């Protein structure tokens, strides 16, 4: 239902692969749209498309009389938490307009995959380092974030990389780097 | 034409496989070719271009190529301030002392200017390759070098010539160097206006 004076957008429920399963049929009032589907397969992974190529959208599960923020969430998570800190300022080069820092990075997010029982290892946290990290997820084929220092010139000497995994799914990625960046707002007036 | 020149820079991307296996077909700009801020205030971009050609290799193999070109120009605020201002002042005063009839002092200032210029000669050469020809800035300094070693000749001739008593030649010839010195540089500038502007 639009907040106010906003045209009705297109909606469509398909499969995570891409095949469509259901469509939304609007009524005479025009202030809301309706879409209904009931699964009959062993796994039902669903995606909600909202097409407009602000607005309010409601999603429910097993909610007869949904008319008139539940107990739990009903959408997955790919939200990444970030954090950066500065430890040193190695130098400043006025004439070439760049500077260097030595810092540390923290990326952490939630994934229902990559979980593990405490029986496979007898342990509670698993650790990977250096280039073995590239030798994990490809077999599992689950997407990882990949960052990039946008305004970096040259190479980035990172001396340590580590990711800790907790059975429920939480993974925290740390990094320690030394990089040279560009400063384009130097004003000598 | 240094330092009044506008050079061009190229980026060439080439394929490592023959034409029959791959080629380049179309040029697509998914982003702005030249970003708004780049640094390097000394050079300023005025245009750009992209094109695709075909270059030969080996004996019967050719590969694609894709060229990006940038056209640039040089700012003149640094050069006008470190070189052109100190050089104009030293030449002007070495011409205004000519009003004083204290001879030999004319030699003393002109001798010192010989020492200064060889310093300005090494300074300018500091940031250029060991070139094989003549720039513009190199011609200007050659003219001032040769001209100033001629006024010392006149001053040493004037000093001896006034010992005999023939000051009439000395005073009359003194005014001659009062017009040749400021006229010549104006002549040289005109010869530079036509060849570049």
């Amino acid at each position: 239902e639009p907040i106010g004076e906003a045209p009705l957008p297109r909606l469509r429920l398909t499969d995570s692969g891409g095949k469509p399963l259901a469509f939304g049929l609007i009524d005479q009032p025009g202030e809301s749209v309706e879409l209904n589907y009931t699964c009959d397969q062993d796994i039902c992974e669903l995606v909600v498309h909202v097409d407009g190529t602000v607005y309010r959208l409601l999603v429910g599960i097993n909610a007869p009389n949904l008319r008139e923020v539940g107990s739990s969430v009903f959408l997955e998570s790919d939200l990444v938490t970030v954090g950066l800190a500065v430890d040193q300022i190695v130098g400043v080069d006025q004439r070439s307009e760049n500077f260097s820092v030595v810092g540390t990075l923290k990326l952490s997010w939630h994934d229902p995959k990559l979980g593990f029982s405490p029986d496979q290892c007898g342990c509670t946290v698993k650790s990977f380092e250096d280039a073995s990290i590239r030798a994990v997820a490809g077999e599992i084929n689950l997407p990882l974030p990949s960052f990039s220092f946008y305004n970096q010139q040259g190479n980035r000497w990172s001396q340590n990389q580590v990711i800790f995994v907790t059975p429920d799914g939480r993974a925290s990625y740390f990094e320690r780097f030394t990089v040279t960046l560009q400063a384009p707002d130097f004003d000598f007036l | 034409a240094y330092p009044f020149d506008r050079q061009k820079f190229s980026i060439k991307v080439d394929l490592a496989v023959p034409t029959n296996m791959f080629i380049f077909n179309e040029i697509e700009r998914f982003q702005q070719v030249v970003g708004d801020q780049l640094g390097e205030e000394e050079w300023v971009v005025t245009s750009y271009s992209q094109e695709i050609t075909e270059v030969p290799f080996e004996r019967g193999s050719t590969n694609s190529r894709f060229t990006t070109t940038l056209l640039v120009k040089r700012n003149l605020e640094y050069y006008i301030l470190r070189i052109f201002v100190p050089l104009f002042l030293i030449i002007s005063v070495s011409w205004v002392i000519f009003f004083l009839k204290d001879y030999g002092r004319q030699l003393e200032v002109a001798s010192g200017n010989l020492l200064v210029f060889v310093a300005f000669n090494f300074t300018i050469s500091g940031d250029l390759p060991r070139l094989g020809y003549l720039t513009v800035l190199d011609r200007f300094m050659i003219v001032s070098f040769c001209l100033t070693a001629i006024v010392v000749l006149i001053s040493v001739c004037q000093k001896r010539l006034g010992a005999v008593g023939k000051q009439a030649v000395a005073a009359q010839i003194d005014t001659w160097v009062l017009v040749i010195y400021p006229l010549v540089y104006s002549l040289y500038i005109i010869w530079v206006y036509l060849r570049f502007f």
